C-alpha cells in the first residue's frame, strides 16, 4: 500500500487554483508513474501557488 | 540474500547500432551457498538466451552475482515485461522481480542550444548549453559532436520533472575560449524514443 500515491492524488484534488485540465494531467501523471508522486505533487503545488489570483 | 533489476541504456534500446539489455543483479549470496540459478520470462513465457557472469567474492566474502539478457529494442519499447526467478540454497522461496519500460503518452523533446553568456567570456573555457525539454517518458541520451568528432568534456543533468508532467535537462560542453571565439561549430545530438530516428541534432556556434 503505497500512502505518498494515494496522497498526492487527494491533494491534488483539492487544489484550488488549478484549472480541470492541469488538475487532469497531474492526475494521469500519477497513474503513469506513481514512483515519481512526490515529484508530482511538488510540481503541482509549484504551479497552484504560481497561479494564485 | 537480495535482487535487483535494471532497466537497458536509454541509447542501446533506441540505435540499432547497440544491443540492449536486461541486469538481475544477486547481493549477499553465502559463501557456504554461491550457486545460484536464474530463470527469465518475457510477458510470462521463459527464454533461454542469458547469461551469467563470473561471480565476485566481496570484502566480507560473500559473493555477488550478475545476469545479463540480450532484449529486443521493440520489445522493451512496446512494453513487454520482463520478468526475473533466482534461485538458492539459502532461500525460503524463490525471488522474482519484473520490470518494463515506464507508460504514458510520449512526448517529444524540444532541443535548444545556448551560447556563452558575456561575462562568462572572461574566463580560459566557455560553456555550451543545451536544453532539451517537453519530454517523456525520462529515458534518454545525449552526446555532442564538433563537425563529427566526438566532444569528451561535457556534463548532462538527469533528467527532472517539469510543471506540465513532462521531463527537462540541460547539457553543458566546456570549450576553450579560443574554439569558441575563432568560431568552430559545435553540435548537441539527442536520441529520444519520440523523435522521427529516434535522434535529432542542434547546431551552435559564433555569429
Amino acid at each position: 500500500f503505497n500512502k505518498e500515491w494515494q496522497n498526492a492524488f487527494y491533494e491534488i484534488l483539492h487544489l484550488p487554483n488549478l484549472t480541470e485540465e492541469q488538475r487532469n494531467g497531474f492526475i494521469q501523471s500519477l497513474k503513469d508513474d506513481p514512483s515519481v508522486s512526490k515529484e508530482i505533487l511538488a510540481e503541482a503545488k509549484k504551479l497552484n501557488d504560481a497561479q494564485a489570483p | 540474500p537480495s535482487v535487483f533489476l535494471f532497466p537497458p541504456k536509454p541509447k542501446d534500446t533506441l540505435m540499432i547500432s547497440r544491443t540492449p539489455e536486461v541486469t538481475c543483479v544477486v547481493v549477499d549470496v553465502s559463501h557456504e551457498d554461491p550457486e545460484v540459478q536464474f530463470k527469465w520470462y518475457v510477458d510470462g513465457v521463459e527464454v533461454h538466451n542469458a547469461k551469467t557472469k563470473p561471480r565476485e567474492e566481496q570484502f566480507n566474502s560473500t559473493f555477488r552475482v550478475v545476469s545479463v539478457l540480450t532484449v529486443l529494442h521493440q520489445d522493451w519499447l512496446n512494453g513487454k515485461e520482463y520478468k526475473c526467478k533466482v534461485s538458492n540454497k539459502a532461500l525460503p522461496a524463490p525471488i522474482e522481480k519484473t520490470i518494463s519500460k515506464t507508460k504514458g503518452q510520449p512526448r517529444e523533446p524540444q532541443v535548444y542550444t545556448l551560447p556563452p553568456s558575456r561575462e562568462e567570456m572572461t574566463k580560459n573555457q566557455v560553456s555550451l548549453t543545451c536544453l532539451v525539454k517537453g519530454f517523456y517518458p525520462s529515458d534518454i541520451a545525449v552526446e555532442w559532436e564538433s563537425s563529427g568528432q566526438p566532444e569528451n568534456n561535457y556534463n548532462t543533468t538527469p533528467p527532472m520533472l517539469d510543471s506540465d508532467g513532462s521531463f527537462f535537462l540541460y547539457s553543458k560542453l566546456t570549450v576553450d575560449k579560443s574554439r569558441w571565439q575563432q568560431g568552430n561549430i559545435f553540435s548537441c545530438s539527442v536520441m529520444h524514443e519520440a523523435l522521427h530516428n529516434h535522434y535529432t541534432q542542434k547546431s551552435l556556434s559564433l555569429s
